[PDB]
Formats: structure tokens, C-alpha cells, sequence
């Protein structure tokens, strides 16, 4: 009887330890997911900025070529 | 009267924007396709020099919605003018010259 | 005004896609050209130590070419140096 | 329900893409090793031929 | 023949790895679970 | 001896927790 | 230009206990933190003439952290950086890295990051630890890995203590050092190497003391650290910084384990009689008995040496002295580099600690050199670890605390690879 | 918007699935082809080498 109850106490402490580990891991996982989605948003914004810069770039190149032709 | 004159101004602006945007897009495409043509000419010259000097033994030039497919075809052609064959040849040749 | 905005947006999008695709293609082509010019520079530097023998006969004493046997004359020159 | 499907598809696509990236890079390196070996053996054959001549 | 005798060898023919192996093991386990769920 | 039954429940959930923690470790690596 | 200082374990924080005394003495800051530009690297200013260090002291056993919490320097530090665990790692790599290491690293890192944020321009981390025990080795390895993952590009300097070849305190420090090299090689960027027995013999020979406590070692290592960082703070003719160190003293990525030496490490009664001009202090910084590590440089070759001259130094006598060193025969540089020296000068003379053992010397020299004379140390540690690993001795502790077998297999093969790398870069 | 996202993500999922399978098959065939193919070029030069011998 006492042997079974000691087994029960060991099981309880092991369960509590594993539950704490699971809680910590899942909280960290949620933080990682939030971080990942926000940095993906940032990367998309960077892509848009790069495209706009490229369009401005070839506009400027067009102007340069026209002035070169006039010269 | 305000909204009538605004309507007239809107029509004039519509015409002006149509002409300006079409002209600008056409001109920029023409300029940049001329640029890429110059670049591919340079690539062909480099390929000819490499073959005839190092290891060619023979070198041979190539031959030469709707707008979307046309442009895709054009870019695919001008990027596939030089083949994976030649790219691997150049890489292995570079290593061999190093050693 | 709706027609205005739709037309202008369409023009902006087509310019965007043209610029992006063209830039990618040019980057690939420039990479190829940089590899080629590095190759030429290595050849130029290497032929300095070559004697006039192999400066004037680097090859020896007609279908298309396969990649395996594609460098045989260069290996001949390499073997001469060895 | 559609939002849940979005989440699931996004996650599985991410993991599959990572596997693709790994396999692509190391297939590239294996191919490079194969090319180096074949060029080396052809060099050895050419050298043997030169000695024979 | 003397030159032939010379040099016959040329005549004839980590932690990063462990970390990559760990990552690949984890992702392989995740794929195993993913197709298990997809099948069932 | 219902202590043993409740202990068995603890053991089953312990095994489930082990499996879940392995899942979460892999999840963290890929994230 | 600032550098952060983190001290892990008994040895590291004890060394820092003298390092900060030396720093306050240098910069004129009173112990409470008041002065009745040049300090910005080591201190941040606030209040009405108040300065606080850019350091963290973290340890598991609070017995020693209480000593600094109460001993005359309580007002110096920020009363949060003095981290304290709950119980010692007990010389156990697994207890310091896997069991308890996962609970204090969060509080340590979330403080390091905010100190870095406070820092104006980050320029390096410097970490004090001894690989002779669990609390140092395992936890420092974990934290160094975490920092490498987080920041990465910023320089890291591990001022690491190996155990002596025969004068050894712990019994499991061979195991611990072999299991800590797996990080000390791959994650830090410059390793400044120490050894207790070498300092024992140095202070027995020059500082004429036969029974030296840990205080002497800590003081004459704090002097080396101050001479290392003097170029960041003070003005000099040829100031040399951390990136200079990195680019000049690391020929190959996995060869960064450099010796150290200081001269004149002289008493207060020989200082007047014996003359300490540059042309002889430079020579006195090259004898094998003046190396702070119990190694014999005559058994190998010098790859690259770096000299720092604090005090009254003119840049021509350094040239003459280096010429004499090169023309000497008892030493032999690696045939790779003709220009094997990295000169550097400063203007602030060496700063004496009142009541200390060293003297008010007009000038001093700190030399740090990368050479092949450390493969012997690596080999001896590997041998004395393999022999105890043969019978499967002391391993059940690590097994029950988290290690299984792969840790030991990979550490053993990694150390073998490092020794072979030094052997092959030798000749 | 949810249905368009479902359709696009499903299409990407499937296409990357076939690409992953085909690159894995490329791996498998390359590993076997490695040893066999090297000797082939040796026999290609084998005729002229034997003639010279
Ligand atoms: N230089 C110097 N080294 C010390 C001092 N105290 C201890 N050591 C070194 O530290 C080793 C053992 O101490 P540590 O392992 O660092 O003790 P710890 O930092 O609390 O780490 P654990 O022992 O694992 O708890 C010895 O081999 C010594 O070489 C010191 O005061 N000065
Ligand atoms: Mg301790």
C-alpha cells in the first residue's frame, strides 16, 4: 500500500514537472509565431519598397538617356 | 457650375494621363531592352573569345495577356541564350585554370 | 473617377511587373558576365608564365562537342606543364 | 473553419519548403563532386596518353 | 622511363554536421507526424 | 486500491506528455 | 567605444573583484561611485557624479556573491546584476549546463541585452571563466552559445583559465575542460589563456614570494586586462583596438588560443636598482618563464605576437627591440609571416594599486602571442581525460544528470581534430 | 478571400510535393549512377589508350 502511494507521489511530481516544461515550451512557441508573422510582414514591406525604388531607378535612367541623346 | 467645370477638367486629365502613361511605358521598355541586348552582345563576344582561344574548336552564333506572354518569351529567350552546358563549362574551366 | 483610378492602377501594376522581371533577368546576366570576365582574367594572368613554345602552340606538338570531352586540348596543355 | 485551414496549410507548406531547401543544396553539392571526379579521371587519361605518345 | 617512374600517385587515380543532423532529425519527425495525421 | 487506478491515469497522461513534449521540441526547432 | 564584462563562476568573479578595484583606481572613481570621456568604455554615468560598471557577475552558489554584495563595493554595482542561483553546479557539466543551466540563463541574458542597449556603441564582450569546474565550464559554454546565436558579429574575448598540468585542484576538471572546449573553440572569437601554476612560478621568481594566495593571481591578471583595454580609453601614438587584435592575431578561423605576458612584474625593492628601459623590458617579456601559461614556447614556433606599451615609450626603441628579438636565435617565427609583430603604445603609465605587490613603474609591456606551443597543453589534457574515460569512471554522475555518450565521443574527436590542426599548421 | 487563399495554398502545396518527390528520385538515381558512370568515360578513352599501348 505504501509502495503504491509512493509510486503515486512520484507520478504526481513527474506530471507537474512535465506540465511546467510543456507550459514553458508552448509559451515560447507562441512568442516565436508572433515574431515570425511580424517579420514576414516586415519582409513584405521591404519587398514593396525595393520595387518602388526599382521603378524610380529606371525612370531616372530614362531621363539620363534622353538628356544624353540631346547632348 | 463647380461640378460641371470639374467634369470637364476630369475628362481632359483622363486623356492626358492616358497618353503620358502609355508613352512612358513604351519608352522605358524600349530603352531597357536595348540595354539587355547590349549585355547579351557582350556575353556572346566573351563566349566566342573563350571558345576560340581556349578550347572551342568551333564557335557558332545563335539565330537572334498577349503583351505578358510576349515579354515572358523575350526574357526567357535572352536569359537562355547561354546554356547550362556553357555555364558548367565556364565553372570547371575556371577551377582548372586556377590549379 | 472610378475609370480614372482603374486605368492608372493598371498602368502602375504593369510597370511594376515589367521592372521587377527585367531587373531579375539583368542580375542573372550580369552574374554570368562576371564569371566569364573572371575566367578571362585568370587566363590572361596564367599565360604570363607560359613559354613561347606553348604561347604559340598551346594545343599540340567536326561535329558538335560533348561536355565530357569538352576540355581535352586544355588538359593536353596541363599535362605538358606537368 | 477557413481560418483554421489557412493556419494548417501555411504550417505544412513551411515545413515542406524547408525540406526542399535542404535537399536542393546538398543535391547541388553532390552533383559538383560528381563533376569534379569525372573531370579528374579524364585528366588522368589524357596524361597517360601524353606519356604514351 | 625515368620520368614515368617519377610520381605514380598523380599518374593513377564535426559540430556543424551534428547540428544539421539534429535539425534534419527533428524536421523528419515532424513530417512523419504530419503525414500520419494527413493519412488519418 | 483506487489509488492504483488514479496512478494508472497519471501514467497514461505522463506518456502522452512525453509524446507532446517531443512534438514541441521539433516545433521549436523548425520555427 | 565600450566593452561589456561578464564574470561567470568563482574564479571569474574573484578576478573581477580585483579588476574593478583596478579600474576605479585608474579612472579616479571612488568606491562609492563619485569623482571629487576616458571611463565611458567601462562605466556609465548618471546622478550627481555617479558611475556604474558595464558588468554582470553571475554564479550559482550565493556564498561568494554575498561577499561582493557586502564588501566595500556594494554601492559600486547595480544591485540586480549580482545574480545568484540556488546551489552550486558541483563541478558537474550536466548540472551546470542541462539541469540548473536552463533556469538562470534567461535572467542573465535579459540583463546582458539591456546593458547592451544602454551601451552607446558596442565593441566587444569579455567573459571571465575557468574550465576547471561545472559552474564555469558548462554555464559559460551555454551562455556563450546563446550570445553567439543572438548577436553573432560582435567580438567575444574569453579570458579562460585552464587547469595546470600537474597542480590540479578538482578531480573532474579534465572531463569538464574536454567538454567545455566544444564551445570555447567554436563560439568565442579570441581566447586569452591563463594557468594558475605559471603565475605561481612567476611570483615566486620575480615577485619573490613563496606562498602566494589567489589575491596575487587576481591582481596581476587584472593588470593584464587593464593593459589590454588601455588603448580603447586613453590616447596613444599607435592605438590598437579589439578589431585590430582579431584581424592581426587570428591567421585561421579555428586557431585562436593566445598566451600572455607582462613585464616588469617587479617588486618595490628591485625597482630602483634594476633598470626598466624599453630595450630590456621587451626582452624580459619574451623569456619562457614570463609566460602566464605553463607552456614552453621553445617546443614550437610563434605565429603572431602583439605588444602593448603603457607609459613613457618612444616609437623607435620599440623598433630597435623588435629588431633584436627577430635577430635572436633561441626563438623561431613561423616561416609564413615576415611581419610577425603588432606594435601598440599608450600614454597612461601603469596604475599601481595601493598596498599591492607591484610598484610605481614608469612603463610596462603586455604581450599576447599566438604560437604552436599549446598543442602540448591540448594533448596533455586529452591524455589525462582519455585515461580516466577508459574505465568508465566518474561518468555515472554525468549520465544521471543528462549526458549519455555522444557528448564525450564528439568532444574527444573534436580535441583530436584540433591537435591535428595545430600539428599540420606547424610545418 | 478565404477560399482564394485555400485554393492558392493547395496548388502550391501540391506542386512543391511533386517537385520534392522528383528531386528525391534524382538523388536516388544519382547515387547509383555515380560509380557506374565514371568507368564509362574510361572506356571511351579506353580504345585509343589500348591502341597506343
Ligand atoms: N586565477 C584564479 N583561479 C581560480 C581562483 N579560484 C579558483 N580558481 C580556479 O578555478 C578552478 C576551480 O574553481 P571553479 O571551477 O571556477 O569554481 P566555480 O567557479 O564555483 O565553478 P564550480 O567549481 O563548478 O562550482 C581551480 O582549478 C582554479 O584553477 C582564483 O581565485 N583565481
Ligand atoms: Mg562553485
Amino acid at each position: 500500500v505504501k509502495r503504491a502511494e509512493d509510486d503515486l507521489l512520484a507520478a504526481r511530481r513527474a506530471n507537474t514537472s512535465l506540465r511546467a516544461d510543456r507550459a514553458k515550451l508552448d509559451e515560447t512557441i507562441s512568442t516565436l509565431k508572433l515574431e515570425n508573422d511580424m517579420v514576414s510582414r516586415q519582409v513584405k514591406g521591404s519587398v514593396e519598397a525595393r520595387e518602388k525604388a526599382l521603378v524610380d531607378h529606371d525612370v531616372l535612367a530614362l531621363e539620363v538617356k534622353r538628356l544624353r541623346d540631346i547632348l | 457650375k463647380r461640378i460641371t467645370e470639374q467634369f470637364k477638367d476630369l475628362q481632359s486629365k483622363f486623356r492626358h494621363f492616358e497618353l503620358v502613361d502609355t508613352k512612358k511605358y513604351k519608352e522605358v521598355w524600349g530603352m531597357k531592352e536595348a540595354d539587355v541586348a547590349a549585355l547579351v552582345r557582350q556575353l556572346l563576344q566573351a563566349d566566342k573569345v573563350l571558345h576560340e582561344q581556349q578550347l572551342g574548336w568551333d564557335w557558332r552564333p545563335p539565330d537572334d495577356r498577349r503583351a505578358a506572354e510576349r515579354e515572358q518569351e523575350f526574357w526567357s529567350r535572352m536569359t537562355h541564350v547561354i546554356s547550362d552546358k556553357h555555364t558548367r563549362v565556364w565553372g570547371a574551366l575556371e577551377k582548372q585554370l586556377e590549379k | 473617377k472610378s475609370s480614372m483610378d482603374a486605368f492608372r492602377a493598371g498602368q502602375a501594376e504593369r510597370l511594376k511587373q515589367l521592372s521587377l522581371a527585367s531587373s531579375g533577368a539583368m542580375e542573372t546576366l550580369r552574374g554570368k558576365l562576371a564569371v566569364a570576365e573572371n575566367v578571362l582574367k585568370l587566363a590572361e594572368l596564367a599565360r604570363k608564365y607560359e613559354t613561347e613554345q606553348e604561347k604559340v602552340l598551346p594545343f599540340w606538338n567536326g561535329s558538335e562537342v560533348d561536355e565530357w570531352d569538352y576540355l581535352n586540348c586544355f588538359f593536353r596543355r596541363y599535362n605538358k606543364a606537368l | 473553419n477557413a481560418e483554421r485551414q489557412i493556419k494548417n496549410l501555411e504550417w505544412e507548406n513551411e515545413v515542406l519548403s524547408q525540406r526542399f531547401s535542404k535537399v536542393q543544396t546538398e543535391r547541388d553539392e553532390l552533383y559538383g563532386k560528381f563533376e569534379a571526379s569525372i573531370y579528374d579521371v579524364q585528366q588522368k587519361t589524357g596524361l597517360k596518353s601524353a606519356l604514351l605518345e | 622511363v625515368d620520368l614515368e617512374s617519377f610520381l605514380p600517385s598523380r599518374l593513377l587515380n564535426q559540430r556543424k554536421e551534428a547540428a544539421v543532423q539534429r535539425d534534419l532529425k527533428a524536421i523528419n519527425d515532424l513530417l512523419d507526424t504530419a503525414k500520419g495525421t494527413a493519412g488519418r | 486500491i483506487g489509488c492504483q487506478q488514479e496512478l494508472v491515469g497519471l501514467q497514461n497522461e505522463n506518456g502522452g506528455l512525453t509524446e507532446t513534449l517531443a512534438r514541441l521540441r521539433a516545433e521549436h526547432t523548425v520555427l | 567605444r565600450e566593452v561589456i564584462s561578464i564574470h561567470i563562476g568563482q574564479a571569474g568573479i574573484q578576478v573581477g573583484n580585483a579588476c574593478w578595484e583596478l579600474y576605479c583606481l585608474e579612472h579616479g572613481i571612488q568606491p562609492d561611485g563619485q569623482m571629487p570621456d576616458a571611463f565611458n568604455t567601462f562605466f556609465s554615468e548618471t546622478g550627481a557624479g555617479k558611475h556604474v560598471p558595464r558588468c554582470i557577475f553571475l554564479d550559482l552558489e550565493p556564498t561568494v556573491v554575498d561577499e561582493v554584495r557586502t564588501g566595500t563595493y556594494r554601492q559600486l554595482f547595480h544591485p540586480e546584476q549580482l545574480i545568484s542561483g540556488k546551489e552550486d553546479a558541483a563541478n558537474n557539466f550536466a548540472r551546470g549546463h542541462y539541469t540548473i543551466g536552463k533556469e538562470i540563463v534567461d535572467l542573465a541574458l535579459d540583463r546582458i541585452r539591456k546593458l547592451a542597449d544602454n551601451c552607446t556603441g558596442l565593441q566587444g564582450f569579455l567573459v571571465f571563466n575557468a574550465v576547471g569546474g561545472g559552474t564555469g565550464s558548462g554555464l559559460g559554454s551555454l551562455l556563450l552559445e546563446r550570445l553567439s546565436v543572438d548577436y553573432g558579429k560582435k567580438s567575444k574575448l574569453g579570458f579562460t583559465v585552464y587547469p595546470s598540468p600537474q597542480v590540479s585542484t578538482a578531480v573532474v576538471e579534465p572531463y569538464n575542460s574536454v567538454l567545455s572546449t566544444h564551445s570555447l573553440l567554436e563560439h568565442t572569437d579570441v581566447a586569452v589563456m591563463l594557468d594558475n601554476e605559471a603565475i605561481y612560478d612567476i611570483c615566486r621568481r620575480s615577485l619573490d614570494i613563496e606562498r602566494p594566495t589567489y589575491t596575487n593571481l587576481n591582481r596581476l591578471i587584472a593588470q593584464v586586462i587593464s593593459s589590454l583595454t588601455a588603448s580603447l580609453r586613453f590616447d596613444g601614438a599607435l592605438n590598437v583596438d579589439i578589431t585590430e587584435f582579431q584581424t592581426n592575431l587570428v591567421p585561421y578561423p579555428r586557431i585562436h588560443f593566445m598566451l600572455s605576458s607582462y613585464a616588469p612584474i617587479i617588486s618595490a625593492e628591485k625597482a630602483y636598482h634594476e633598470q626598466l628601459s624599453v630595450a630590456e623590458i621587451t626582452n624580459a617579456a619574451f623569456e619562457p618563464a614570463s609566460m602566464m601559461v605553463k607552456c614552453d614556447p621553445r617546443h614550437g614556433k610563434y605565429m603572431a605576437c602583439c605588444l602593448m606599451y603603457r607609459g613613457d615609450v618612444v616609437p623607435k626603441d620599440v623598433n630597435a627591440s623588435v629588431a633584436t628579438i627577430k635577430t635572436k636565435r633561441t626563438i623561431q617565427f613561423v616561416d609564413w609571416c615576415p611581419t610577425g609583430f603588432k606594435c601598440g603604445i599608450n600614454y597612461q603609465p601603469p596604475t599601481v594599486v595601493p598596498g599591492g605587490d607591484l610598484a610605481k613603474v614608469q612603463r610596462a609591456v603586455c604581450m599576447i602571442s599566438n604560437s604552436t606551443a599549446i598543442g602540448e597543453i591540448f594533448s596533455r589534457l586529452d591524455h589525462k581525460f582519455d585515461l580516466m574515460y577508459a574505465k568508465r569512471a566518474f561518468v555515472h554522475w554525468y549520465v544521471g544528470e543528462g549526458m549519455e555518450e555522444g557528448e564525450f565521443s564528439e568532444a574527444r574527436e573534436d580535441l583530436a581534430a584540433l591537435e591535428k590542426d595545430f600539428e599540420e599548421v606547424g610545418a
